[PDB]
């Protein structure tokens, strides 16, 4: 019932699982593949660049359940509490998603994953469904980062 | 503050990428 939501999570649980467990998967495709590519190639280097920084933010969150990622949840909203949204806002949330992700696999907590992807897709569909709109979605998402 | 690190660190990756 929800297109933009759904492949919003499509894209999002996709790349924080295959950086999770370092394989892509198998099982609005075109548009969905495209921003795959292009958050493989910018979330990757944001997590290079700012890894230090990562890891400090990951600490003081201290994530060890399902229920310390509602304290993510919190903290995504807060981001864009300034009136203000743009994509390095959201690639940004994304990235540290994955990152976070890597964390849950590392301590045994993989199930975890999904509903950590389905907080920040909460975080960016409903609440930023107008702007998401505006910028037509994911195929603005590809354009905005075409190199 | 988190939030306000994040915000920090999208700034400082849009001044590294605009062209």
């Amino acid at each position: 019932e929800d297109e933009l939501y759904r492949q919003s999570l499509e894209i999002i649980s996709r790349y924080l699982r295959e950086q999770a467990t370092g394989a892509k998967d198998t099982k609005s495709g075109a548009t969905s593949r495209k921003a795959l590519e292009t958050l493989r190639r910018v979330g990757d280097g944001v997590q290079r660049n700012h890894e230090t920084a990562f890891q400090g933010m990951l600490r003081k969150l201290d994530i060890k359940n399902e229920d310390d990622v509602k304290s993510l949840s919190r903290v995504m909203i807060h981001v864009f509490s300034d009136g203000v949204t743009n994509w390095g806002r959201i690639v940004t949330l994304i990235s540290f998603g994955a990152f976070v992700a890597k964390h849950l696999k590392t301590i045994n907590q993989e199930s975890c994953i999904e509903p950590l992807a389905e907080s920040i897709t909460d975080v960016l569909v409903r609440t930023k469904r107008d702007w998401l709109v505006k910028q037509r979605g994911w195929d603005g998402f590809v354009e905005f980062f075409h190199v | 503050q988190i939030a306000r690190k994040l915000q920090c660190i999208a700034d400082q990756f849009h001044r590294l990428h605009v062209q």
